[PDB]
């Protein structure tokens, strides 16, 4: 468990290892924003 | 005491969603990446900053 | 079975050798779009 | 072996064949299962119940348990073919 | 090999090369000695290893159907490495006119198969279970053998499945894949009884070890044996064939030290 | 098998052609280089031979 | 049906008292077994020993009788071979043992008797799956 | 739009990284937000893991990858690999996180902002793909990298504390490695062994000493050669034998790092020195002979001579000998006769199992072990029922040798398939038909016909 | 092995005759084809 | 006896291959 | 039966099929607390039997025997230094502690001697790791 | 009821989930260069 002091963010740190997904989808909404250049 | 680290933490977590959302907007908007770089760098150093000052009172537990 | 060894590794040197010092001759080159 | 007629005392009945039985029938009668059936099945061999109970070096409880279980207990002529698998037949669940 | 030599080697030096299937031998250095069994002490037999290097099977000089005249011939290990016997353990007591050891654990028997001129695979169990040697005197010297009988049990146990589903303990009592044939009402599958009916036979065999090196000072001794037994029976199907091996032997005397439960 | 060898050699005798052969190539190898332009170039191959 | 009382209903004592498990009690219970002791005791067997199962006529059968809560709140805590002449708590997960076991660290007395409560249970939900093998998965 | 779009460029949206190459500052943002992105992964990854790590369990049972890799290194673990403190794990978690936030400010800086090309603005950084010298300088530099980070492994095995033995005296602890296997005839004789059964090529360090050393063989051998890169120009036999552009460098990166990936996913499979049973669980070896071991010791616990008992073949239930005549535990654990591990090995004498020690002198540690280890084996489904695929419902668990092993061998054979697609693209524009054939300059035709 | 007897000619002559249409139709074919020049 | 059956079709099989691999009708281009 | 709505919870853990909250630690305080009769009375049960492995490892060392040697300090003794902790974290001393490192270090050492077959230096190091394993002994007291 | 820890985890991923589509609206928005 996260030390004490940290325990009330536990509910950022379980979303947190995910971004890297989101990061390729955010490019493609890039890509969507300009329609595909 | 540890709920002055957990308002630090989470000053940090709002100014890195700050930093996050702006710094790509003002980087990428016309006229604003040396019109409002001020901002930009201030709020880095304050980030690192708090980080060090996190770093210091989670010594002290 | 040492007999056997040493022809097996006679020929597969021999083979890797062909095929080791064949791509290392210009094999880049052997194109018809050359010159 | 298309017949075996000492089938029923292999563990399926009331009765046990202590001479080509598996250690497994044993947890069918309780306090006899690991320390009890490990010197019955070590001198397996007996001509009768009264040649286990005083060859089989058991201690007074022991001994008290067998005298509870005594009526299900047998020894018949020893199997080969069973004798080697009374300690793991690969019968396990 | 010797037992110090062994000693001195670790086991990745000694994995993989063949030295662990041999069997050691002792010194001539440290030889010429007497393994006296002294009375009020009760001896056993430990480590007795048993390396055959030569086997051989009693085939039939002919493929004629009645052929009685048979022939020893040698044979090649399709098997590797695992012929040798370690680890063979047993009281010795004085059971009859003179001392004699009984046979009571030990790897004590090995599977191994051999293939004879013109490629029949015969299947053995080399082993000396329940053995009952007697030695050839009173005392363990270089000249004194120990020999006698074993019995050797089937190469399959009961649990064992042909390739039919039919086993002694276990398995099909029938062959399944013939229906037809079980539905005759006067024979039905009488014919393959033989195969169908999965028989545990014990055989015997014979063992004469004969010991030319001999130690007082580490209760060790070495030398020749030639052994006597059937060849595999595939439950009763097949007919077995002698095998004859010989090789060498070591072994050990120690003092029973009353834990071995014999 | 199983012993460690350093490329199955456990006698000294493999070595002989392993070491040899790619010799004998190499200098079959080597007429072909030494007649080449060794120079250097910019491109992302070389098209001489 | 309902997980209704008759089958919450387990022998507690030895003399013949029953227990209602609470609706709370069996999931605690049915959790605390698959995660402490499912790894071998996975559907009512044991991986490790098969001869001894946890099904209902192998621990009637046992010697002091596991047919209860209370003898099974006490093997989780005093292991013994299945005849009760040695203690097995070097070799099987025990509350007096759980350096050597760490799973048995966290139970305490309820966890325990959750866990009986699981146990005799399971042999009501099912007529021969629990400690039956795969011949009934 | 210029230089991102299909009109001046030629290529798709979906083919878009493939506008980066000719375009050095925004491929070196490229590069360095996904270094941010890697660095992000772990520091949120390992956080994850100290987030849900319950100290019950071990790492193995509670689907835990990354913290294992810090216990091994030394981390917050003592004797029997028994994770005592997670706070250095906290630390190594916030410290990549942090450090993410600066790699991912300098690659969206280079990408979006910074100057497009390196080679007017900065000419020490600009490069050309054909420009052999510049390029072998930066991967010289690279090479220098390396060893430092191998000399850094060497530096924490060595003084800072030192990393987990598991073969360490009494039980597996953390200890300094104080005298590594400096001889290259152990270090390069692992690297000319065979990878088949037995030999196991460099998967078989059964030693902290053989790894510390050929760590520091290997930090020498990349600042040796990432200096001799910088000093020098491919030579002759090199200039003519590749294709000297970014996607044939790609290329040869990617069948590396695929060999790599294979040779991890062994490495998480076989070995359990560099990953110790006890914190990534039991290898299939180790829980196949594990339940060997149980059930021998079990029936000879029952009054079973476990040496002398028969199979239903004939061969040992329990003990036979191995091919080259080892005793070894019998059964399908056969193949498996080539486990070495802390808790088996102390009952080996020279030529196999004593039977001396399996008979009188199995400790109870040992059979807990195998126990933990038979019920622990890798088996398991995609959606984590453990044990074999006719298993119910009960149990949660795959192995973290399984995932990791899976996982990278996945990912090297996906990364030869871009090895195969690079370097045979690379040939073809270098050459100058990777676009089609020339209508008008056939070769086809050109060629006789055969036949 | 017990196996049939009729199976011989079954596999034998279900080869040979198509194989024997077959090359007949392509001799003819050439044939008439070297006819025409 | 069945194994000089299946080692003649196996055979002839192998025989066809070869011939129409070696023996095929070349291609060429028409006019 | 004819109209009765199924069951429904909408991401609550009191439901028996909810997946959520803790399976350890909700019903009470741990039963089980550290250095217990049976696990210390384990602990001890080792510790004492580790001078007899070491007097063992010391008669295959005189003996030569090297694979056996170096088994015999992982036989028996595998959980000789979880026992060492956890007795000398009971004595709480700070020369408990000094000799305990001293035993691991000279073992480990040995262990190196062993692997090298060097027999003098071997016999010295066993020597002086049963030495200073007897001064721990001493030291925490109890064995 | 609703879990605390299920609903703060969804207003964190949620929140998570509009922050990189935020920036692109705003870029938009604000006319940069895409
Ligand atoms: C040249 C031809 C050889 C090609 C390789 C095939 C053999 C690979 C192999 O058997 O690999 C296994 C070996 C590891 O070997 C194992 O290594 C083990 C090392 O463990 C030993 O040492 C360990 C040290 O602790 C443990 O103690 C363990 O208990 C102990 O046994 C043992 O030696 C095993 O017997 C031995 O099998 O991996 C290796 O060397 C690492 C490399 C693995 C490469 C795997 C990629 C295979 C190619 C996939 C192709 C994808 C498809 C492409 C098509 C397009
Ligand atoms: C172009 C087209 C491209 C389209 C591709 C789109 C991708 C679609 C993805 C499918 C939808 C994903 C389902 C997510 C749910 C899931 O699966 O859920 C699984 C978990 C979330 O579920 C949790 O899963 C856990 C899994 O158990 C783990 O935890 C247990 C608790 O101790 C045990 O430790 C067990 O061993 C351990 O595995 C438990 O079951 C929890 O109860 C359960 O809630 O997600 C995880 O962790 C997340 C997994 C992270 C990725 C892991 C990397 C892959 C693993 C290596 C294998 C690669 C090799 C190929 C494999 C084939
Ligand atoms: C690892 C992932 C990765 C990375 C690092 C990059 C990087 C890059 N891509 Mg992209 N790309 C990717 C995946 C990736 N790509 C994928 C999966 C696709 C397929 C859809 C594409 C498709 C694609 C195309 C089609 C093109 C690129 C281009 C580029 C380059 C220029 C970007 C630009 O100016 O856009 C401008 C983008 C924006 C203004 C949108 C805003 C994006 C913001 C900055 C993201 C926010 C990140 C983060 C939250 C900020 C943290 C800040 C920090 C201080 C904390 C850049 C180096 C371009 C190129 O080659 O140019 C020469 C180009 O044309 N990419
Ligand atoms: C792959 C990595 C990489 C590379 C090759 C480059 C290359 C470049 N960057 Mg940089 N950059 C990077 C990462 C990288 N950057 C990152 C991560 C960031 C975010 C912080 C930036 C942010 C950034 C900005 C904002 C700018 C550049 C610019 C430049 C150019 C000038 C560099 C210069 O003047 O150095 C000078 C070097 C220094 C000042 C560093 C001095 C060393 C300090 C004291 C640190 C010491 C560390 C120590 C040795 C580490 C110990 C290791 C131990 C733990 C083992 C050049 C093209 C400039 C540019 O392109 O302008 C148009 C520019 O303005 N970069
Ligand atoms: C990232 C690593 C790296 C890279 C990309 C390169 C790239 C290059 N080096 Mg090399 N080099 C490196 C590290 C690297 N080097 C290091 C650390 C050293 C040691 C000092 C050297 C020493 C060196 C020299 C001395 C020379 C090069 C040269 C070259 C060029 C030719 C490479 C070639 O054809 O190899 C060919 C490779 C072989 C013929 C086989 C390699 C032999 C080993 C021992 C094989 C052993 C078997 C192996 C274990 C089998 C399984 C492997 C498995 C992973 C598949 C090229 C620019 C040449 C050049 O032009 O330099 C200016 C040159 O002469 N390099
Ligand atoms: C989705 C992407 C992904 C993810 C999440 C992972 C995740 C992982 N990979 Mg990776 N991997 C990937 C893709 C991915 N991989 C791909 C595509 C490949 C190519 C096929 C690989 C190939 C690969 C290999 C070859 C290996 C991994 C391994 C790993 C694991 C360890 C990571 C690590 O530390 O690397 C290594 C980290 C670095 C190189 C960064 C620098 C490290 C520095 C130098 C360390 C300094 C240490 C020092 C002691 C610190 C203190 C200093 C001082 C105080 C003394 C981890 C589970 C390892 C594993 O466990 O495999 C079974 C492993 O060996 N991966
Ligand atoms: C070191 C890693 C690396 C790097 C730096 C590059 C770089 C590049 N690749 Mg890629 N590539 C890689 C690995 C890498 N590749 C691997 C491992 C493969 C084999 C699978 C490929 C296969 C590949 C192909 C087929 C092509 C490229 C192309 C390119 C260029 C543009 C890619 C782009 O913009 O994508 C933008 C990103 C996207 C559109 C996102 C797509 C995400 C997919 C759909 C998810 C994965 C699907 C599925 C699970 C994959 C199964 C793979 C199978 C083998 C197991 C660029 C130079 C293209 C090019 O123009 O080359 C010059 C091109 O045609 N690559
Ligand atoms: C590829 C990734 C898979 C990993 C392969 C492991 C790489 C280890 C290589 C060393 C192999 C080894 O030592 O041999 C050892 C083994 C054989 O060695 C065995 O060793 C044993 C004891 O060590 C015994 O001596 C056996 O008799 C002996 O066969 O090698 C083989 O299996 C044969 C090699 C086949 C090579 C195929 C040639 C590949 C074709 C192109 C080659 C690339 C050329 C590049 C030129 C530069
Ligand atoms: C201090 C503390 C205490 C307790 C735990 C806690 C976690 C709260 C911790 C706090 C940690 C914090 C606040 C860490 C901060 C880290 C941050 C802000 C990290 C950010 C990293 C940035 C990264 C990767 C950026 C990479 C961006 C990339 C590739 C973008 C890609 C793209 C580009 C460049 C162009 C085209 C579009 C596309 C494809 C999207
Ligand atoms: C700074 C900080 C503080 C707390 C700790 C923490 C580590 C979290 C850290 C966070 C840092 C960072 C950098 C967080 C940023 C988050 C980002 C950028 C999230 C991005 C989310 C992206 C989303 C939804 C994209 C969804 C897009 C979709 C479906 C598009 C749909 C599609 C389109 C357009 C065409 C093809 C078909 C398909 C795929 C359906
Ligand atoms: C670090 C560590 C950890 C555990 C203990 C251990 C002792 C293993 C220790 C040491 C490890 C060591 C020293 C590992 C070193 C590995 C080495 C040197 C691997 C060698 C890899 C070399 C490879 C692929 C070479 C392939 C090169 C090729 C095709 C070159 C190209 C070409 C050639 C040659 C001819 C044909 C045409 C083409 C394709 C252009």
């Amino acid at each position: 468990k996260l030390p004490e002091a940290y325990a009330v963010f536990k509910p950022i740190i379980d979303v947190a290892p995910v971004i890297p997904v989101f990061f390729l989808l955010l490019a493609f909404v890039w890509q969507a924003a300009v329609g595909f250049r | 005491m540890v709920g002055l680290l957990q308002i630090l933490v989470s000053i940090l977590i709002l100014l890195s969603f700050a930093l996050v959302v702006g710094v790509p907007v003002i980087l990428v908007s016309p006229g604003e990446w040396e019109k409002s770089k001020g901002l930009v760098y201030s709020a880095a150093g304050l980030w690192f900053g708090l980080v060090i000052v996190i770093a210091a009172f989670n010594s002290f537990v | 079975m040492f007999t056997l060894k040493i022809v097996v590794y006679t020929t597969v040197t021999f083979f890797v050798s062909l095929f080791t010092f064949g791509f290392l001759s210009n094999d880049a080159s052997r194109n018809p779009n050359r010159k | 072996n298309v017949e075996y007629p000492n089938v029923p005392y292999l563990g399926g009945s009331d009765i046990i064949d202590v001479n080509n039985a598996n250690v497994r029938v044993y947890t069918r009668l309780p306090g006899m299962y690991p320390a009890i059936a490990k010197k019955i099945i070590k001198r397996a061999p007996y001509k009768d119940i009264n040649e286990m109970l005083e060859k089989g070096d058991f201690t007074a409880a022991e001994k008290d348990i067998l005298d509870k279980y005594l009526p299900n207990l047998t020894a018949l002529e020893p199997a080969p073919e069973y004798v080697i698998d009374n300690i793991n037949n690969g019968l396990y669940r | 090999i010797t037992t110090e030599d062994i000693r001195g080697l670790t086991y990745s030096q000694v994995k993989g090369t063949g030295l662990a299937n041999r069997c050691p031998e002792v010194s001539e250095q440290n030889a010429g000695g007497t393994i006296k069994f002294a009375d009020d002490k009760k001896y056993k037999v430990t480590e007795l290893c048993l390396e055959p290097k030569s086997f051989q099977i009693e085939e039939e000089v002919t493929k004629r159907r009645g052929e009685t005249k048979k022939e020893f011939v040698d044979t090649k290990l399709m098997t590797r490495a695992t012929y040798s016997l370690t680890g063979i353990e047993g009281p010795i007591v004085f059971k009859d006119g003179g001392l004699t050891f009984l046979e009571k654990g030990g790897i004590d028997y090995a599977a191994t198969t051999v293939q004879l001129p013109g490629g029949e695979r015969v299947p053995f169990l080399f082993t000396i279970k329940e053995l009952e040697g007697k030695f050839s005197s009173s005392q363990v010297s270089a000249g004194t053998e120990l020999g006698g009988n074993f019995k050797t049990p089937s190469y399959r146990t009961g649990l064992f499945l042909d390739p039919k589903g039919r086993g002694g303990t276990t398995g099909y009592d029938m062959a399944v894949a013939l229906p037809g044939l079980e539905a005759d009402g006067g024979e039905g599958q009488d014919e393959l009884f033989a195969e169908t009916n999965k028989v545990f036979q014990v055989t015997d065999g014979s063992i004469e070890m004969a010991f030319n090196r001999v130690d007082g000072t580490n209760g060790e001794f070495s030398g020749v044996f030639v052994s006597e037994q059937l060849s595999d029976t595939d439950m009763g199907s097949k007919a077995p064939k002698k095998v004859l091996l010989k090789g060498i032997v070591f072994g050990k005397i120690e003092e029973q030290t009353g834990d071995e439960d014999y | 098998e199983g012993t460690g060898e350093a490329l199955g050699i456990d006698d000294t005798r493999l070595i002989v052609p392993v070491i040899l052969i790619p010799v004998i190539t190499f200098i079959l190898y080597a007429g072909f280089a030494s007649e080449q332009d060794n120079e250097d170039f910019f491109d992302t191959y070389d098209q001489r031979r | 049906t309902d997980l209704d009382e008759n089958t919450r209903t387990v022998p507690l004592d030895s003399s013949g008292t029953t227990v209602i498990l609470t609706p709370e009690q069996v999931k605690r219970g049915k959790r605390l077994f698959n995660s402490s002791c499912g790894n071998c005791h996975v559907g009512g067997i044991t991986k490790t020993n098969p001869n001894l199962g946890l099904e209902p006529d192998a621990l009637s059968l046992a010697t002091p009788a596991r047919d209860n809560i209370d003898a099974l709140v006490d093997y989780m805590k005093n292991p013994t071979t299945y005849d009760g002449l040695e203690s097995i708590a070097e070799l099987h997960p025990s509350v007096k043992s759980a350096d050597i076991f760490p799973k048995m660290r966290s139970l305490s007395d309820e966890d325990l008797f959750a866990i009986g409560g699981h146990i005799l249970l399971q042999p009501k939900l099912s007529s021969e799956k629990w400690g039956g093998g795969k011949i009934y998965y | 739009v210029a230089g991102r779009d299909i009109e001046s460029t030629g290529f798709a949206w979906w083919s878009g990284n493939s506008r980066l190459i000719n375009v050095s500052g925004k491929l070196l943002g490229a590069h360095v937000a996904h270094a941010g992105l890697m660095v992000f992964w772990c520091g949120a990854m390992t956080l994850f893991e100290v987030a849900h790590y319950i100290p019950e369990k071990p790492l193995y049972e509670q689907g835990l990858i990354l913290l294992p890799h810090l216990a091994v290194l030394g981390w917050g673990v003592g004797p029997g690999g028994e994770i005592i403190d997670i706070y250095p794990y906290f630390v190594v978690g916030v410290l990549h996180l942090i450090s993410s936030a600066v790699l991912g400010f300098g690659g969206v800086y280079h990408s979006l902002i910074g100057p497009d090309t390196l080679e007017e603005s900065f000419p020490a950084f600009g490069y050309d793909w054909r420009d052999k010298n510049k390029i072998t300088t930066i991967l010289g530099i690279h090479l220098i990298v390396l060893g430092i980070g191998a000399f850094l492994l060497v530096i924490k095995a060595m003084y800072v504390g030192g990393i987990y033995d598991t073969w360490a005296p009494g039980g597996g602890d953390v200890r300094i490695i104080d005298s590594p296997t400096l001889n290259p005839g152990v270090i390069f004789g692992y690297v000319l062994k065979s990878p088949w059964g037995g030999d196991g090529w460099i998967v078989s360090v059964n030693n902290m000493e053989d790894l510390v050393g050929g760590h520091i063989w290997i930090g020498i051998i990349c600042i040796v050669g990432g200096f001799w890169h910088i000093f020098t120009k491919p030579f002759a036999w090199a200039r003519r034998a590749y294709v000297w552009s970014g996607e044939a460098y790609l290329s040869y990166s990617l069948v590396a790092v695929s060999l790599m990936g294979f040779i991890a996913s062994q490495y998480s499979w076989y070995n359990n020195t560099a990953y110790p049973s006890e914190f990534y669980g039991p290898t299939g070896p180790e829980a196949s002979q594990s339940q060997a071991f149980t059930f021998l010791v079990r029936d000879q616990r029952l009054g079973a001579n476990v040496s002398s008992a028969q199979g239903p073949t004939g061969l040992g239930k329990y003990l036979m000998r191995s091919p080259s005549g080892e005793i070894i535990l019998g059964g399908e654990t056969q193949r498996f006769w080539d486990l070495r591990a802390p808790w088996i090995e102390p009952l080996r004498g020279p030529n196999g199992l004593d039977l001396n020690k399996i008979k009188n002198d199995i400790q109870p540690w040992q059979e807990r072990r195998a126990a933990e280890y038979m019920t622990h084996a890798p088996l398991g489904s995609l959606n984590s029922v453990g044990g074999v695929a006719t298993e119910i419902n009960s149990v949660n668990y795959v192995s973290p040798r399984s995932w990791l092993t899976c996982a990278h061998f996945f990912l090297g054979f996906a990364f030869y398939i871009g090895h195969l697609w690079h370097a045979g693209r690379a040939r073809a524009a270098a050459a100058g038909f990777e676009k089609g054939i020339n209508r008008e300059n056939e070769p086809t035709l050109s060629l006789r016909p055969i036949d | 092995m017990n196996v049939s007897v009729a199976a011989y000619l079954a596999v034998l002559l279900g080869t040979f005759v198509p194989v024997v249409f077959l090359v007949t139709l392509y001799i003819q074919s050439e044939s008439r084809k070297a006819g025409s020049s | 006896m069945e194994t000089l059956v299946y080692v003649f079709l196996l055979a002839g099989t192998l025989g066809v291959i070869f011939f129409a691999v070696f023996f095929r009708d070349p291609p060429r281009i028409a006019k | 039966a004819s109209g009765d709505f199924p069951k429904q919870s909408y991401f609550g853990a009191a439901p028996i099929s909810a997946p959520f909250g803790d399976t350890y630690g909700t019903a009470g305080a741990p039963i089980w607390e550290k250095l217990g009769e049976t696990e210390k009375g384990i602990f001890t049960r080792i510790a004492q039997t580790t001078k007899d492995q070491l007097e063992q490892a010391s008669e295959l060392i005189s003996l030569g025997s090297w694979e056996a040697s170096r088994q015999r300090l992982r036989m028996t003794m595998y959980e000789t230094r979880k026992s060492m902790v956890r007795l000398t974290d009971v004595d709480g001393s700070k020369d408990a502690k000094d000799l305990f490192a001293t035993f691991k270090k000279k073992l480990e050492a040995l262990d190196r001697a062993l692997v090298a077959k060097d027999k003098a230096l071997s016999i010295k190091l066993i020597g002086d790791v049963r030495a200073s394993y007897n001064k721990w002994a001493a030291t925490v007291g109890g064995v | 009821m609703f879990n605390p820890t299920t609903l703060f985890q969804l207003i964190a991923l949620f929140l998570v989930i509009t922050s990189g589509p935020a920036i692109i609206v705003l870029i938009a928005f604000r006319r940069g260069n895409l």
